[PDB]
């Protein structure tokens, strides 16, 4: 009967259920999880679910009435798919480049060679940085260095623009942000790649509007 | 007056064939008739079931197609069955066992030609395997619960169903309509094939895994369990150390060396027991 | 998706004025709105048989 | 016509049966081998030819008795088996 | 054994009930009542559990 | 041998001796 | 109407509702599952939210009016002392779009 | 009255025989249809089939109210092989009892111009057995007027016992069309 | 039973209606795309009771 | 050609109702039906299935009536209900083959080019599954007889759908064992296949029994299939195979005792933990 | 047998054959059925059987009535309340009162129906000296029947455990065997 007890209660994980994001744990059944409608809640969570799935800002699965977490889900659920390199992939080259040899060296420094050296880094006592900004006057080549990168780079790429990180729903654009950064690590030797940066990185922000 | 002791029998294949219509047409609440006898005054056998053509968009019930239901009873007289039509049954995938405005109307229909006729609602989204969501209802009487009275008789204590749902009451259960209880048949016989399901023929069960892809998988458990070792030692070190969240706050999200390093040896220490009992049992019979 | 294309904006300085250091949160909408629209003719996604004229 | 067990036969052996030499019973067996009436390989080394298949042969009433005699072994260590199997698993067999 | 498994079959029943909202307290009052911001819009007074 | 250890262990784990308020509770919130 | 995300379990489907929230999904058979790739329309129930039918990518309605404004039937003829800048316009638009070749010869990518 | 039929056609190598104009096998394209046609005309509910007896020993189309159906299949039909019509007797029985009218009469009428190479013993033997399951049969000969004629008389008259009146024979002649002694036959007389 | 009909209609097309947009008029027979006011975009099977070449994006 | 074929509960379930059907109407002995499917790559699975009125006779071996035309009006019938199930054999719950069933097969391709027909022994079974699956295919003789028309068996196994599995579940919940444990499973799996392998020696030994006495007459393609198995049949004393044993042998061996070891040392650490809680409760308690 | 209801009638035949006598096989065999048969009304049924066997030692049904009431199936449960009930019938036994106290207010309608049916059976003709459970219980029996929260077979236990209580006047016992210990035929007919 406990056999048959545990088959039953697997009922609650009907097909029609609302997306989550397990936020914090409070209890062993009990957690906090962000339903994907913009609240949160404190509800218990189903026995039967590996623990160590629910990891921070795991995408989990919420009833869709009790709204209780009912299974965890990939982490592959996401909006900002990766390229399919097959064909979303860039034709520029560093032959196409041209120039500008210090900059596609330090880029290279950057993103390229720590993500096969990381352990050269480690050894040699460098830490490598996650980040690189590539500012600079417009038409001096940061896009187009980053379509050679992204041609060359044997490892996932995950291009964005900031501007499409704004949405009307609100909640959509850190839950893009999440997204894109859970991608990035589930796919990992990953690059990823925002666009003018600055369309969501301005300095000065005026709460109330 | 009617008793609430009444119970529908529904045999195993009448289930099949309302689950099997369920996870066939879903979300359309896909309908058929149901086929068997009303023995008595307190028992309804369903002995089968057939589903309808379900035209178009079936969201809601599609006023059952009487040409189409004649000509099933007839062949079905033809090649067997000579039993009326005992009610009607459908599909709510996921929400529930209530009935909506137009299975209420659909179940008037069905009572105006048959007192007795039943609505069965299964749920072939929220069963699961042992436990099959399906209900029986008829209809209760607006003249009467206006003109208090309890469209039921109340000689058995067979009214314990499930402490009925929250859905179903909210959906107008006990108001409009009441849940009938649902029995099954055994025979013994059809059980038997039902059994025979999963079974494997003897050449599965005397079958040797391949011997290199089972060294592999030796050697890749066991590396894992290498790993899980390492961290197993790291975890049982830093255990009793403290345990003001080793309680449940200290495995969540990170792995449990424990667990699955009692995982991998259950699932080598099986592997390598059967083939080593298979690889002996054919050595000797295959001599 | 319509490849032989042309978009025509007329007085595109509404939109594509310039980028303000100290502007308000309206100048910071619109200034995503032009990002968007550079990123759209010359981002990453290279741009083919879909030409561009702005009055 | 040689059992399942010592079916290798030696280049003085089959150049006796087929009266031919030696150094021809090895082209012979390698048509025989081409052609698909008999499958196995040949150690010149030590001038023999291993065998392990040969073409189905038509069967005699005395040979058909004597492969059931040689069945009824077979189905008799599968029964020994199966009831040795069954009674050392008895409590957990299901 | 027959507690955990009890345990297993009302947690089913027991899963359906609604989940309970978060809110962050900004002021107690008196009578107890306190002021709560409930994430993410709506600030309510909820009468505190007799626990 | 370590068979024999895991079925010692197992057995010889010793095990301790061992609302309606909530209830109602539920019931009348349904 | 909202847009698959990902196919889980040949039964399962995360797809976000245009109004923003985001399911686990049923799909009703004949929909041919290769069909509906992440990022497709769909047309999910309103009630179960299984999905019911692949789309074509949407159209708004002001893309829409945008691509169907009338610009009167204004000819060539109607402008003036504009003759080389309307040649630069209709280098930069027409001839790229029409003979696509003389500029791949040549080995540049059009304006 | 109701009458659940079945029409068995003999289509031997014989039936592209032009005693009967044109062919026999037109001449039994008639003989069906105004069968059928008798059939219809009598109550509707009644219901009429055809089997094919030839090497296959065949059935075209079971029981069926319309007569489209069977006309169109028996035009859908060619003369080869030799008739056995043992076989044919007892599968028309068998689709005789597995019919959906119960309530119908049982009825099986035999268009078996051919010389029947079956031994007098066993078709008694039938005869004995449809008339006690309660089948009548009309069978009707043309053609050889000797050769069967005999067998088939004994056939009827073994059905018929001593008052099983429902068993009947008619032999015609070679002459014109199968249509005016089937039109003024007891059989369809009696309909 | 045009009456009866038209009653039916009319107990379907009581008052209030809540107003959308046609935002998109796919062919599929045709369906709407139609986006209302609660911000909530729907598809339309089946039009509705105005006529399919009457609406617009 | 069809290799593998799918049959489902819901077709078992209503081939037995179909016999019980007949069963109680008259005696027949055996009772034929039309069986619907699906063609997924060179696997049938067939899903559903509907009774047919067909008889025959005992002797003849040729008297047999089948309504092909109550066939095509249900086929049709179930086509409007659901359109995937498509026409793919036919079903007959005879202990064994039958003559008639070349001819049935033929009348049966005349709907399906590709059909194939699965005998459903209704009694029931101990040592094999309740379907044997079978394809007509003309016959090539080596020895220059006329090419016929043979039945070729396909091999055939019991599947279900996600609903179909949740129902039977549900009808076996009771008599169906899952306590069991993977190894004691695999373990009844072998000794199955040792019954089965010893229920197809037998049958051999039987027939090979019958044509040494005389009964049967020889068949050369049996005897020729007879000694290449006799002849496949291996030798496990030839002092390689026996030291590649022994080698995989201990190569298993080896993980299994570290597995076993790995589960001792899990079990004295769920001790120390329980002993632990033990004696603090005792303390607190004594406190 | 195969029918649930004649499992549950070999049930109630060990009761009565066995009843008072305690005979261990009779015991092994309602408690098996009571454990491992797949249908709750015979495991009800059997632990009914159980609580009739154990009359003559009412101080050793509260063991085993107390592992299968603090317990799995509500059939089970239930089935041991009225086993506890038949049992100590008369008795006023402290330790199936105490039993029965927690089987009140039980998540289940029926079952708190039959703990409150066996705890009035219990201390039928009973006082607060002889059992100090007598008061707790009637006030019980009236919240519960002067509430709305309980269900409909709650308020149905209530009323029969009063009535039991004060049954025959409260100037009557229920004894299974008579005061000079021979079984009670009628009375065991009778519970
Ligand atoms: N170093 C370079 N060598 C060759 N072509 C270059 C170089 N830098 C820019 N280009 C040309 O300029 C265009 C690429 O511009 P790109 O998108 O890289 O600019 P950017 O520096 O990212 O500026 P912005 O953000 O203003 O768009 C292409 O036409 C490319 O041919
Ligand atoms: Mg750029």
């Amino acid at each position: 009967e406990f056999l048959h007890a545990q088959e039953e209660v697997k009922r609650i994980q009907s097909i029609p259920l609302v997306i989550g994001q397990f936020l914090e744990a409070v209890d062993q059944n009990t957690a906090i999880v962000g339903s994907t409608t913009g609240s949160n809640y404190y509800v218990r969570i189903l026995s039967t679910i590996d623990r160590e799935l629910l990891k921070p800002n795991a995408s989990v699965a919420l009833h869709k009435h009790s709204n209780a977490l009912v299974d965890v889900l990939p982490p592959e659920a996401d909006s900002s798919i990766m390229m399919l390199t097959s064909d979303q992939k860039p034709d520029v080259m560093y032959a196409d480049i041209g120039g500008m040899d210090i900059q596609k060296q330090e880029v290279r420094e950057a993103v390229e060679l720590p993500l096969t050296h990381f352990e050269l880094y480690k050894q040699i006592g460098i830490d490598p940085p996650r980040g690189v900004l590539m500012y600079g006057p417009p038409g001096c080549g940061k896009t187009m260095l980053a379509k050679a990168v992204a041609h060359h780079t044997t490892a996932a790429f995950i291009r964005v623009v900031g501007s499409e990180f704004v949405q009307k729903y609100l909640g959509e654009g850190p839950r893009m942000v999440r997204d894109v950064f859970r991608l990035a690590k589930e796919n990992a030797p990953a690059i990823i790649f925002i666009d003018e940066i600055d369309a969501i990185a301005t300095k000065r922000f005026d709460a109330q509007t | 007056a009617v008793d609430t002791a009444e119970q529908v029998y529904i045999s195993s294949l009448a289930l099949l064939k309302m689950l099997k219509h369920g996870r066939a047409g879903v979300p359309m609440e896909v309908m058929g008739l149901m086929l068997g006898e009303f023995v008595d005054d307190y028992t309804v056998r369903v002995i089968d079931v057939f589903a309808m053509p379900q035209s178009g968009t079936g969201v809601s019930v599609e006023a059952v197609d009487p040409v189409f239901q004649a000509k099933m009873l007839d062949m079905l007289k033809q090649t067997g069955r000579p039993e009326m039509v005992v009610g009607w049954y459908h599909s709510h995938p996921g929400f529930g066992c209530w009935l909506s405005g137009v299975d209420i109307n659909t179940q008037q229909s069905f009572e105006a030609l048959s007192e007795r006729a039943v609505a069965v609602v299964v749920d072939p989204i929220q069963s699961v395997k042992g436990k099959v969501v399906i209900d029986a209802f008829r209809l209760i009487n607006a003249n009467m619960m206006v003109l208090g009275h309890e469209p039921r008789q109340t000689t058995s204590n067979l009214g314990h169903l499930n402490k009925p749902s929250i859905q179903a009451l909210i959906h107008g259960l006990n108001r409009h309509y009441y849940s009938i209880t649902i029995n099954y048949r055994k025979n013994e016989l059809e059980q038997k094939m039902l059994l025979n399901l999963h079974k494997k023929s003897w050449m599965e069960g005397l079958t040797l895994q391949d011997y290199s892809e089972h060294c592999k998988h030796n050697e890749s458990v066991v590396k894992e369990m290498l790993e899980l070792a390492k961290n197993y030692n790291k975890a049982v070190e830093e255990e009793d150390k403290m345990t003001p969240e080793q309680l449940a706050i200290k495995n969540v999200g990170k792995q449990d060396p424990k667990r699955h390093l009692e995982e991998h040896v259950d699932v080598l220490m099986t592997s390598n027991i059967v083939q080593c009992l298979a690889a002996m049992l054919d050595t000797v019979v295959f001599k | 998706d319509h490849q032989p294309c042309i978009i025509f904006m007329d007085e595109i300085d509404a939109i594509g004025g310039r980028r303000f250091s100290e502007g308000t949160s309206a100048d910071r909408e619109i200034q995503r709105t032009l990002m968007e629209l550079l990123n759209q003719m010359d981002g990453f996604d290279t741009l083919h048989r879909v030409k561009m004229i702005m009055a | 016509t040689r059992p399942a067990n010592h079916r290798q036969l030696t280049f003085e052996e089959i150049a006796k049966s087929a009266k031919i030499t030696v150094n021809e019973v090895e082209l012979l067996v390698m048509k025989a081998l081409s052609v698909g009436l008999v499958k196995g390989s040949i150690d010149e080394v030590d001038k023999r030819v291993h065998m392990t298949w040969v073409q189905p042969r038509v069967l005699d009433l005395q040979q058909i008795k004597g492969m059931k005699d040689r069945l009824e072994f077979w189905c008799t260590d599968v029964k020994s088996m199966e009831m040795l199997v069954e009674h050392q698993a008895h409590d957990i067999l299901t | 054994l027959n507690a955990k498994v009890r345990l297993l079959r009302e947690e089913l029943q027991l899963l359906q009930e609604q989940g309970s909202y978060v809110g962050e307290v900004v002021r107690a009052m008196d009578k107890k009542k306190v002021l709560v911001k409930v994430h993410p819009e709506g600030k309510f007074v909820v009468d505190v559990d007799k626990n | 041998f370590c068979l024999d250890i895991h079925n010692m262990s197992v057995k010889a784990m010793r095990f301790p001796p061992k609302s309606a308020e909530e209830r109602r509770e539920r019931e009348q919130q349904d | 109407v909202g847009e698959v995300l990902k196919q889980l379990t040949e039964e399962k489907f995360i797809v976000k509702a245009t109004n923003g929230p985001r399911y686990v999904v049923g799909c009703r058979r004949q929909l041919d599952k290769s069909k509906l790739k992440p990022g497709t329309r769909v047309a999910l129930d309103m009630t179960t939210l299984t999905i019911m039918r692949y789309l074509p990518r949407e159209v708004d309605p002001l893309v829409y009016n945008m691509s169907h404004e009338d610009p009167g039937n204004v000819s060539y003829s109607e402008i003036g002392g504009l003759s080389e800048q309307i040649r630069e316009l209709r280098e930069v638009i027409e001839l790229p779009l029409t003979n696509p070749e003389l500029f791949q010869r040549v080995g540049i990518i059009p304006p | 009255v109701l009458e659940s039929t079945m029409v068995c056609v003999d289509n031997s190598e014989y039936m592209r025989n032009g005693d009967f104009l044109p062919t026999r096998l037109q001449a039994q394209q008639d003989a069906v249809n105004i069968v059928c046609h008798s059939k219809t005309r009598s109550n509707p509910e009644n219901n009429v089939g055809l089997i094919t007896l030839a090497n296959d020993c065949e059935v075209l189309t079971t029981l069926t109210p319309d007569t489209g159906r069977i006309l169109s299949k028996l035009h859908t039909v060619q003369p080869k092989g030799k008739i056995t019509f043992c076989t044919g007797i007892r599968v028309a029985h068998l689709a005789l009892k597995h019919r959906q009218g119960k309530n119908h009469k049982m009825r099986i009428i035999a268009f078996v111009g051919s010389p029947v190479e079956d031994n007098e013993k066993d078709l008694v033997k039938l005869a004995k057995r449809l008339k006690k399951e309660k089948v009548n049969v009309d069978i009707i000969n043309f053609g050889e007027e000797e050769v069967n004629t005999e067998k088939l008389t004994a056939f009827v008259n073994t059905l018929n016992g001593k008052d099983g009146t429902g068993s009947h024979l008619v032999t015609v002649p070679p002459g014109p069309s199968l249509a005016d002694a089937l039109i003024s036959s007891p059989i369809l007389a009696g309909e | 039973k045009i009456k009866e009909n038209s009653e039916k209609i009319k107990v379907n097309k009581t008052l209030p209606y809540l107003v959308s947009n046609v935002i998109e008029l796919l062919d599929v027979g045709k369906c709407a795309v139609i986006k209302t006011s609660t911000r909530q975009t729907y598809f339309l099977p089946v039009i509705g009771l105005v006529d399919a070449e009457k609406l617009k994006p | 050609a069809v290799q593998k074929v799918v049959v489902h509960p819901l077709v078992l379930l209503s081939v037995v109702d179909h016999f019980n059907r007949i069963g109680k109407v008259g005696n027949q002995k055996r009772v034929v039906g039309v069986l619907l499917g699906s063609w997924q790559k060179k696997v049938l699975d067939v899903s559903n299935s509907f009774a047919v009125p067909f008889d025959e006779d005992d002797k003849d071996d040729s008297v047999w009536f089948l309504d092909h035309d109550y066939l095509e009006n249900m086929y049709g019938m179930f086509k409007k209900v659901n359109a995937r199930e498509r026409i793919v054999g036919w079903y007959h719950t005879g202990p064994k083959l039958h003559k008639n069933d070349i001819a049935i097969n033929e009348l049966m391709k005349r709907y399906c080019p590709n059909s194939v027909l699965v005998i459903i022994d209704v009694k029931p079974k101990d040592l094999g599954l309740p379907t044997e699956a079978y394809i007509s295919v003309e016959e090539v003789h080596d020895d220059g007889t006329p090419t016929s028309k043979t039945f070729e068996h396909v091999t055939s196994e019991i599947g279900a759908e996600e609903a179909e599995e949740v129902g039977v579940e549900h009808l076996l919940r009771d008599i169906k064992d899952t306590t069991v444990g993977t190894l004691s499973q695999r373990i009844t799996n072998q000794v199955h296949g040792l019954k089965g392998l010893n229920s197809k020696l037998l049958d051999i030994r039987s027939y090979l029994e019958k044509v040494a006495t005389g009964k049967l007459p020889i068949n050369h393609q049996i005897i020729y299939q007879l000694q290449d198995v006799f002849n496949l049949l291996p030798d496990v004393s030839l002092q390689e195979f026996v030291k590649a044993f022994y080698l995989k042998t201990n190569d298993q061996m080896v993980v299994v005792y570290l597995a076993s070891l790995i589960r001792s040392v899990v079990a004295l650490h769920n001790l120390i933990n329980n002993k632990i809680a033990n004696r603090d409760a005792e303390k607190k308690e004594g406190q | 047998d195969k029918d649930p209801i004649l499992r549950r009638s070999g049930m109630y035949t060990v009761a009565m054959a066995y009843c008072g006598s305690g005979n261990n096989k009779a015991i092994r065999r309602l408690l098996h059925v009571a454990v491992s048969d797949v249908n709750d009304d015979v495991r009800r049924a059997a632990v009914e059987s159980l609580g009739f066997i154990l009359f003559r030692t009412p101080e050793q049904c509260p063991s085993v009535v107390s592992l299968l009431s603090e317990s799995y199936n509500p059939h089970v449960r239930y089935g041991a309340a009225m086993a506890l009930g038949i049992c100590c019938a008369g008795t006023g036994n402290k330790e199936a009162i105490n039993l029965l106290e927690p089987m009140t207010n039980d998540p289940v309608n029926y079952v708190r129906q039959g703990a409150l049916i066996a705890s009035a059976l219990i201390m039928i003709q009973q006082t607060e000296i002889t059992c100090p459970k007598v008061n707790q219980f009637r006030q019980l029996y009236s919240k519960v029947i002067n509430d709305k929260h309980d269900d409909v077979m709650a308020k149905f236990g209530a009323i029969l455990a009063q009535g039991i209580l004060d049954a025959g006047g409260h100037n009557v016992t229920i004894s299974l065997q008579s005061r000079t210990g021979h079984t009670h035929m009628p009375s065991v007919v009778g519970v």
